[PDB]
């Protein structure tokens, strides 16, 4: 417990769309959630590796 | 009636939760309703939180 903490047991999957599913996460320790949130959502937008569409000759 | 006395003190220590009454000297007075982890708050370059 001095160096243990709380894991999430996550289960949703709820694609309202296949584009996006709806997901939750529980239990964090307290405070994480920001945390986690915060870095993930950094990631995606910024971060992801992809193809991108970007000339027109005419 | 009656013909012996006892008188027993008790001594409590309190902290502060939400609901509590706060005031500033200039007429600013207002109840408090949070506790934050010191993360959550804001902090300046210098790295010291308010």
């Amino acid at each position: 417990s001095v160096t243990e903490f709380l894991k999430p047991r996550l289960v949703d999957i709820e694609q309202v769309s296949s584009t996006h599913a709806k997901v939750t996460l529980e239990p964090l320790e307290r405070g994480f959630g920001h945390t986690l949130g915060n870095a993930l959502r950094r990631i995606l937008l910024s971060s992801m590796p992809g193809c991108a569409v970007t000339e027109v000759e005419i | 009636g009656v013909l012996k006395i006892v008188k027993v003190y008790l001594a409590v220590k309190r902290r502060i939760q939400p609901g509590d009454k706060m005031a500033g000297r200039h007429g600013n007075k207002g109840v408090i309703s949070k506790i934050n982890p010191i993360e959550d708050m804001p902090y300046d370059e210098n790295g010291t939180p308010v």
